[PDB]
């Protein structure tokens, strides 16, 4: 890990969530499963496949390029020619796989990143609301439904509202 | 006008998609940025 | 109590890329950008075949090799292609100057009008047109000669001095080929041009030379102790060539008038000749992809994905991926 959240104190995701490449477990009163963040994945999203459209932006495609011919008195500009050929191959066959080994491990920790992003965008909305048993988890203090629960993942809140509820279940156990 | 990139935020999308289908399936649209849920539905195929 | 938990994506998928610090790391999303696939096949560009030189390489070609005679029709293509199985060439031995500058010549070629330069019937009256075949190039059992150029001799015992001009009214670039013959001995020389010591001189705006024939013993090739020089110019528009000569002149017969474009040129391969159409192609065969990178073949025209000398090329989108027990 990188930012630390996959393979990470986070150890495994959820075969279960189909709906995109972030999202949200909870469980309560009603029940559980999976609702996806549909604000970050379109963000990485839109980001990773520029960085896609961007390398290949950056390719002018081949235009024509066909072998030349040389006598027998010309054999020195013929291994010229035979270097030229190599060498601008020797450099873009490095480019190529060299880049791809570079950015595939930017891309990784892009999304190790995401995660922990996401994980304290809702431990900054939480506070005094609940607990971190780690590994992803935020286990409420204050009783919540779907609604207060779709809440988090909205952003929408007000904080003060659940914190009575909560507050004097940290003291007898 | 359809790109290599826009291949790229489409199948992803299909990833997110369901053979029986979960959705009021413009789950695949909102991942395209770019042209439409209109330009999106044919190109399934 | 009531549990929400942060998590992440993970799928069945065994697509696996490398990193820098780590390999056969699997993904759930990933993209080839590697092109291994082509049809196999020689096609068109732009509504337009290749020629197919077969048997014939772009001196057959354009002399007229009596083998070629299969090509005479063609004016128009994409692309010109040889095969390993070309050897058809200049049939009488000698020296083919500038070759291949001519040959980079004819890759800026899209088409041309081939025309007769100086009609054999007209041209000639005061020599043989009609004695100017050899066993060096042969067809359908018989001595023969090249299609595009004429191989002129003395009439009874008469070798006159010949000039003959023709002035470039096609308003473009005027291929002119012709050849001059050395033969092996002065019997030859006199059997064929009557004229013991003899010139040909040509000249134009760009050309200027005389040459004398050099009477020599020679190793033999295709049974020729002779030689036979073959020569070239574009005549620009506008231009006059002259041609003057005692004997040994290979006069030009047919000539072309060039037209140019660019993205072509000649490749060579064994690939068969079809009726699709690509905007890519290699000897191996044609290309529809839109991925940057191919492993397939250095060589191309029309539009391609770059080419590199890699296995694999595979870049990682989605998040890595959990088997989860
Ligand atoms: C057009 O192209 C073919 C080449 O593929 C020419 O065919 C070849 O012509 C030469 C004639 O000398 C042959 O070589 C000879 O082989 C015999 C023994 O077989 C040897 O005694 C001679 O010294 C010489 O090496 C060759 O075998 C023959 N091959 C084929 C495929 O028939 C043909 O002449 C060309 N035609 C013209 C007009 O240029």
């Amino acid at each position: 890990g990188l930012f630390g959240a996959i393979a990470g104190f986070i150890e495994g995701g959820w075969t279960g969530m189909i709906d995109g490449w972030y999202g949200y477990h909870h469980q309560n009163e009603q029940g559980s499963g999976y609702a996806a963040d549909q604000k970050s994945t379109q963000n990485a999203i839109d980001g990773i496949t520029n960085k896609v459209n961007s390398v290949i932006e950056k390719m002018n495609t081949q235009f024509t390029a066909v072998g030349k011919e040389f006598n027998n008195l010309e054999r020195r500009i013929e291994n010229l020619n035979k270097k030229v050929d190599d060498g601008f191959l020797d450099i873009w066959t490095y480019n190529a796989e060299l880049l791809v080994l570079l950015e595939n491990e930017r891309t990784l920790d892009f999304h190790d990143s995401n995660v922990r992003n996401l994980y304290e965008k809702v431990k900054s909305q939480l506070k005094n609301n609940a607990k971190e048993i780690g590994n992803g988890c935020f286990e409420f203090y204050h009783k919540c439904d779907d609604a207060c629960m779709e809440s988090v993942r909205n952003g929408t809140y007000d904080y003060p509202k659940y914190s009575e509820e909560s507050k004097l279940n940290r003291e007898e156990i | 006008p359809w790109k290599f990139s826009e291949n790229i935020a489409f199948e992803i999308a299909l990833s997110f998609t369901n053979k029986d289908t979960p959705d009021r399936w413009k789950k695949v649209a909102q991942y395209v940025k770019g042209r439409t849920p209109e330009e999106v539905k044919k190109h399934y195929e | 109590g009531d549990t929400i938990c942060i998590g992440y994506h993970a799928n069945n998928s065994t697509d696996t890329v490398d990193t820098v610090l780590e390999k056969n790391v699997t993904v759930t999303h990933s993209v080839n950008l590697l092109e291994d696939s082509h049809n196999g096949k020689l096609c068109k560009l732009k509504g337009i075949a290749p020629l197919q030189l077969g048997k014939c390489n772009i001196a057959g070609w354009l002399l007229g090799n009596p083998e070629c005679d299969l090509l005479l029709t063609a004016s128009s293509w994409s692309y010109i292609v040889e095969t390993s199985n070309s050897e058809n060439g200049t049939c009488y031995p000698g020296d083919f100057i500038d070759y291949e500058e001519l040959r980079e010549q004819l890759s800026s070629v899209s088409s041309f009008e081939k025309f007769e330069i100086f009609p054999k019937t007209s041209s000639w009256p005061n020599h043989e047109t009609t004695k100017g075949v050899t066993a060096a190039c042969s067809y359908a059992g018989a001595s023969s000669f090249y299609r595009n150029l004429l191989w002129l001799t003395k009439k009874g015992s008469s070798y006159p001095k010949l000039s003959k001009s023709y002035v470039n009214n096609k308003g473009k670039e005027v291929l002119v080929l012709w050849g001059v013959h050395h033969p092996p001995t002065g019997t030859d020389q006199q059997s064929l041009y009557q004229n013991a010591d003899a010139y040909v001189s040509v000249g134009s705006s760009k050309y200027n030379r005389r040459f004398t024939p050099e009477i020599a013993a020679r190793p033999k090739v295709r049974d020729q102790a002779g030689r036979m020089n073959y020569y070239w110019t574009l005549l620009e528009p506008g231009d006059t060539i002259t041609f003057e000569a005692t004997g040994n002149l290979i006069a030009p017969w047919y000539a072309f008038a060039l037209n140019r474009g660019s993205g072509s040129g000649i490749i060579t391969s064994d690939a068969p000749v079809h009726d699709c159409n690509t905007k890519c192609q290699t000897p191996h065969g044609a290309i529809n992809s839109s991925l940057p990178f191919q492993n397939i073949h250095p060589v191309t025209i029309g539009e391609c994905p770059k080419y590199v000398r890699s296995t694999k090329l595979r870049m990682a989108t989605g998040l890595r991926n959990i088997p989860s027990i």
